[PDB]
DNA sequence: TGCCTGGTGTCTTGGGTGTAATCCCCTTGGCGGTTAAAACGCGGGGGACAGCGCGTACGTGCGTTTAAGCGGTGCTAGAGCTGTCTACGACCAATTGAGCGGCCTCGGCACCGGGATTCTGAT
DNA sequence: ATCAGAATCCCGGTGCCGAGGCCGCTCAATTGGTCGTAGACAGCTCTAGCACCGCTTAAACGCACGTACGCGCTGTCCCCCGCGTTTTAACCGCCAAGGGGATTACACCCAAGACACCAGGCA
């Protein structure tokens, strides 16, 4: 966690020029540390030799469930909060569907499978309904107006602002307690954006600047951060925990596979995409 | 192809010796020669022009290269040499 | 790509570095990994070495004595650092037997 | 006058890196002589080395003095940063002449030989 | 001082092969124009380098004295030099061959697309 920066006045810097540390906005031991001297010298009325006071003595302190029970049983009931689950599938499978299931789970209580938490919903392709999230509170019980008051909703155009919408993130998460971050279609933006072949290490380097961000807010937050892949990159099996495959049965039930977990058998559960919900298969 | 400084040796020799040749070995001794000074001047130019954020090499960084490199009066006289040759070359 | 190369060392800045310090026209993209982890390693072997001497001397900071110490006590640090000097190092203790008493 | 029921078929580049086939001449390999250099033996002399004496220069200690160090204060020169803009160097296409590879020849140098001079060591 | 002998230097002759020059060619430097940008200059800030005063005290300094070490001298013996004799292998020249350095010819991956084709008579 942090340092903050009180910490370094016992250090025998003196309070003005911590004063002034967090003017420039460091607020913590471990902010000024791991930054060099000359951050801390811009600041108005800081010496070089009060910074280096500063870095010398600074360096001494420094289950949510998805909804399908079936599907709870496969991920024996349902995915770990504070870790990202990755569900790749083909179009039409429900991904955009669970997402608005998920993002009303997460508001149940942790008894009834939720995080009581406040849930993300990080758009990339227009598909964000709150009528759809209003039926699966109905569903599950939950106000619809409070899950869309425990949504907070932004549309990420590029793979810039897709990572900038997770500055956001990381501010806001701060301030209200979340359980969910969801973002739909997240690669879509780094085949537009990045879709050439000298730039496959462009794309592969922004997802894994995004990744570890991603990964810096679960263990931050302790929060479930669920993202979308379509498989028509090799850097997420590093990082998904948990890879499952959606495929279509025809009308609404979806057939889902487990195509990695170090620990969970590789596995397959029948689920459904009902009005309400994403919900297991009933034939 | 293969690049010397040998038929430029000859010419200073011949300006200075109208008369005196000059050996293959001996000419190999003198292509070292400038190769050698050429890669010791040059560099210490470059590292100047770093040092002071510059990203032009000019008869200036040349200069100090050749103060810095060169022993007293081989300094003295190489500056002036210099000097008159891109004096000469301006115009 | 500090991360993806498993490294503590600043890739992204060596590269940086690498291409402003006119080096060469082009830089593959393995090259500052490779000298990250190089530079990396190196102030490891004489990070370990030097947090010895420390200990040794029941310190827990290193100060610059402990890496001439270091540096000095071992041979193939002593041979890359050949032409170095450590400010505030000191010397190896050593008298030569000859003049020591009989 | 008023009636149904029948399957089975193909064939299609693009971009940007690693490999063997090609090939030729020098690097590697051997033979043969011949001669200069290396190997070996030996005598001896001179130089390394050990021992000894001495005298003087340097280490040690002590009283004096000198200035380095530390701490505060003052101010101004100059390092450092920012803004602006213009000169200057990268870049690019057409031209061409300087520079390089190849060929040829003659003169500087090298090899040989023989007399002169130098130099060394024994007398 | 002398003198003989061994080594080197010098002087001249002959040869030979590499340096110097010439010529074809080709590609790299030059010229002319354009454009971005970098660094030259102005100006402002504010850091730190220089200057100073005063007090303290630890370091420097001068000197006395004793003695350990540098240095000179002497003897010894051993081991390196220098020279004669034998051996050997480096060196010169010539030939074979092959291997590797420089040049030309050859897969693996993701990419999805694309519809056609009517026939057959009885009671």
């Amino acid at each position: 966690g942090p340092q903050p920066i009180s910490r370094l006045e016992q250090c025998g810097i003196n309070a003005n020029d911590v004063k002034k540390l967090e003017e420039a906005g460091f607020h913590t031991v471990e902010a000024v540390a791991y930054a060099p001297k000359k951050e801390l010298i811009n600041i108005k009325g800081i010496s070089e030799a009060k910074a280096d006071k500063i870095l010398a003595e600074a360096a001494k302190l420094v289950q949510i469930t998805t909804g399908s029970k079936e599907l709870d049983k496969l991920l024996q009931g349902g995915i770990e909060t504070g870790s990202i689950t990755e569900m790749f599938g083909e179009f039409r499978t429900g991904k955009t569907q669970i997402c608005h299931t998920l993002a009303v789970t997460c508001q149940l209580p942790i008894d009834r499978g939720g995080g009581e938490g406040k849930a993300m919903y990080i758009d990339t392709e227009g598909t964000f309904r709150p009528e759809r999230l209003l039926a699966v509170a109905e569903r599950y019980g939950l106000s619809g107006s409070d899950v869309l008051d425990n949504v907070a909703y932004a549309r990420a155009f590029n793979t810039d602002h897709q990572t900038q919408l997770l500055y956001q993130a990381s501010a806001m998460m701060v301030e209200s307690r979340y359980a969910l971050l969801i973002v739909d279609s997240a690669t879509a933006l780094y085949r537009t954006d990045y879709s050439g072949r000298g730039e496959l290490s462009a794309r592969q380097m922004h997802l894994a600047r995004f990744l570890r961000m991603l990964l810096r807010l679960a263990d931050e937050f302790g929060v479930a951060v669920v993202i979308t892949n379509q498989v028509v990159g090799n850097i997420i099996a590093h990082a998904s925990t948990t890879r499952l495959y959606l495929r279509k049965g025809r009308g609404e039930t979806r057939i889902c596979k487990i195509y990695d977990s170090p620990c969970l058998p590789e596995a397959e559960a029948m689920f459904a995409i009902n009005a309400d919900g994403v919900g297991d298969a009933k034939d | 192809r293969k690049e010397s400084y040998s038929i430029y040796v000859y010419k200073v020799l011949k300006q200075v010796h109208p008369d005196t040749g000059i050996s293959s070995k001996a000419m190999g001794i003198m292509n070292s020669f400038v190769n050698d000074i050429f890669e010791r001047i040059a560099g210490e130019a470059s590292r100047l022009a770093h040092y002071n954020k510059r990203s032009t090499i000019t008869s200036r960084e040349i200069q100090t290269a050749v103060r810095l490199l060169l022993p007293g009066e081989l300094a003295k006289h190489a500056v002036s040499e210099g000097t008159k040759a891109v004096t000469k070359y301006t115009s | 790509r500090s991360s993806r190369a498993g490294l503590q060392f600043p890739v992204g800045r060596v590269h940086r570095l690498l291409r402003k310090g006119n080096y060469s026209e082009r830089v593959g993209a393995g090259a500052p990994v490779y000298l990250a982890a190089v530079l990396e390693y190196l102030t490891a072997e004489i990070l370990e070495l030097a947090g010895n001497a420390a200990r040794d001397n029941k310190k827990t900071r290193i100060i610059p004595r402990h890496l001439q110490l270091a540096i000095r006590n071992d041979e193939e640090l002593n041979k890359l650092l050949g032409r170095v000097t450590i400010a505030q190092g000191g010397v190896l203790p050593n008298i030569q037997a000859v003049l020591l008493p009989k």
